[PDB]
């Protein structure tokens, strides 16, 4: 009974707060959200996704840091164990959050405020936000072979483009990212290094307003000219080191 | 005795120095002199000499910019000539300005913004970037990064429509850096944030004052806060440094994974201008450059179509382009009926005002 009535206190406050929309109670209040809602019911659990979905919307109508914390709580939310469980027969789904951050990370790699900056969600650097967020989507802690090619390789040509044209550190960052996933799935996007296995049905779609929309294997990973020539001597490490595993492959 | 009467002959040619053109070539010959004769000697005169570079950019520029290039580039090849020794002054000079920029950075307290924003630190990363541009092409050459590194704290400090021109000024000189080079440097990033500035897009005030001349300033005048005037200068300014940085690297394999982020976020800009401001030239001008950007894509694009990109072998990759030359692209091409029209209003601009002068006198 006594931790019945703190939750409801608590999450009063979690809620309150985010419809006050307080710009610095963000951070802490979604750490709370989803460190409590494996203890919260399973239709108040899909209402917080639905209400991070709305918050989402709300910020697409700062602004980034938003959108990336609501989607950092809404994977790790999915990625607790009971709400792993939970999944099909609680119909939680994370397409819209998946096509979100997809959209949106040519703004992200456009805006400035990148580096201007134990926990899992109060990061204060958009930077290591979107990496816990593509962390989370590339290689979730499960079921590590199941993710969608189609998913991988149009985040990793995504995050390519990202790198070019991305301060040196956030850089340096998504090369070791992709180092990681090219050493966890390999076979599955060697396509987009290799041309003569290029599909050739169809054409690469850069504004898709969705990730299948967008045929990934229909083209190739040409950034390697680019980040060769990349004045960071780190970020040269990080590229050589992921055609030497793209080789080694 | 020896080195007593070097140090004075020396302080002597950097007054020179800090003195007109025939004193600048008669000096400039001594100071080549000197360094073809010369090691401790050498170091030495290399050293006073960058003080006397540091003061003669330390002193003003509002017509005496002529003079400060011509330091900058007779300046350049005593450095050619030393390498070594010249390389580690570079290293404890670059490492000078970092401490600067770092302090000022840490204690941000008061003017720091001021000590750091001036006419001696810009003039200073022009200097080694012009150096470094002209001789690489060794051991000065891995000294790019902390000189990228600097001037991107410069850049980052505080970007305010006040500062706009400084951050134009040193964007030139990456650019010319990065045409020297083969080093890329992300500097769209800047442009677009130049763009998403509150200054362009509210709307202008209606005002009768000189186009500013991006050759001198520093600061912006408190009138020219809406005038359109600055609006259309910072126009023109964005486009020339694009042009500038899209047709640098308009020959690279990679062009449209390189272009189309930069090219959406400028029709997003278009819209928002067009759903604010009301600068017709400017969202002409962005609009025709968006067309070049999609032109020379689509021709990048077609040109490799067809090539091989083997894990193990890149041979009509490291022979893709080697016989195309930077004007038969569509960039190319506008950008060089660009030089021309900037230069015949360059010129427009300088007879007028020396026609103005005369009638004046």
């Amino acid at each position: 009974r006594i931790q019945s009535e703190i939750l409801k206190m608590v999450f009063a406050t979690y809620f309150r707060i985010l419809k006050a929309r307080v710009p610095h109670l963000m951070g802490a209040v979604l750490e709370g959200l989803a460190k409590y809602a494996h203890l919260i019911n399973q239709d108040f659990f899909g209402d917080l996704l639905e209400a991070l979905k709305d918050l989402i919307r709300d910020t697409d109508r700062d602004t980034s840091r938003e959108s990336l914390l609501c989607t950092v709580t809404a994977f790790a939310l999915l990625e607790g164990q009971d709400a792993h469980n939970a999944r099909s027969d609680l119909h939680l789904d994370l397409s819209f959050f998946i096509t979100n951050l997809y959209r949106s990370l040519l703004s992200l790699s456009l805006n400035p405020d990148l580096e201007l900056g134990n926990n899992k969600i109060n990061l204060q650097t958009t930077t290591v936000l979107l990496l816990r967020c593509l962390t989370s989507v590339l290689l979730p802690p499960w079921n590590i072979r199941s993710v969608p090619p189609i998913r991988l390789a149009a985040f990793c040509k995504q995050l390519m483009t990202l790198a070019l044209q991305v301060p040196e550190k956030s850089s340096q960052a998504i090369l070791g990212l992709l180092q990681d996933v090219v050493h966890t799935h390999g076979r599955k996007v060697a396509a987009l290094w290799n041309t003569e296995e290029r599909k050739g049905d169809g054409t690469y779609k850069p504004l898709s307003e969705t990730v299948e929309g967008s045929n990934p294997f229909t083209t190739t990973i040409w950034e390697g000219e680019l980040l060769r020539k990349h004045y960071c001597p780190k970020v040269r490490e990080g590229l050589k080191a992921m055609e030497k595993e793209l080789r080694s492959i | 005795s020896f080195r007593k009467l070097l140090k004075m002959l020396i302080k002597t040619v950097v007054a020179f120095w800090s003195q007109t053109d025939s004193t600048r070539i008669t000096a400039f010959l001594v100071i080549r002199r000197l360094v073809v004769i010369g090691k401790a000697v050498r170091e030495t005169v290399l050293k006073a000499s960058y003080q006397g570079l540091v003061q003669g950019c330390r002193v003003t520029n509002a017509n005496t910019l002529s003079g400060i290039n011509l330091m900058k580039n007779s300046a350049a090849e005593l450095w050619g000539l030393d390498q070594n020794l010249g390389y580690t002054t570079a290293f404890t000079s670059i490492r000078q300005l970092a401490i600067h920029l770092r302090n000022s950075i840490i204690n941000n307290k008061n003017q720091a913004y001021r000590n750091v924003y001036n006419w001696q630190y810009v003039h200073s990363l022009d200097f080694w970037s012009c150096v470094l541009s002209e001789h690489c092409s060794s051991p000065l050459r891995p000294l790019i990064y902390p000189l990228v590194q600097v001037t991107l704290g410069a850049m980052r400090l505080i970007p305010t429509a006040i500062y706009f021109p400084l951050r134009f000024h040193l964007i030139r000189s990456l650019l010319r850096l990065s045409r020297a080079t083969d080093t890329y440097i992300p500097l769209a990033s800047a442009l677009l944030e130049v763009l998403q500035s509150a200054e362009m897009k509210k709307p202008p005030k209606s005002s009768t004052l000189k186009p500013l001349d991006f050759a001198t300033a520093y600061k912006t005048p408190k009138s020219y806060l809406r005038t359109r005037v600055y609006q259309d200068g910072v126009g023109e300014q964005v486009v020339e440094l694009l042009s500038e940085f899209f047709v640098l690297w308009s020959r690279n394999i990679a062009f449209p994974e390189f272009a189309l982020p930069t090219i959406v976020a400028l029709k997003r800009w278009m819209k928002e201008m067009r759903k604010g401001n009301k600068n017709a030239k400017l969202g002409s001008s962005l609009v025709v450059l968006v067309q070049k950007l999609e032109m020379n894509a689509k021709f990048i694009e077609e040109r490799r179509a067809k090539v091989d990109f083997a894990p193990k072998d890149r041979a009509q990759v490291d022979a893709f382009l080697k016989d195309l030359e930077w004007e038969k692209t569509p960039l190319g091409a506008y950008v060089v009926a660009q030089r021309k029209l900037r230069e015949e209003r360059k010129r427009l601009m300088e007879e007028a005002r020396r026609e103005e002068e005369r009638k004046r006198r």
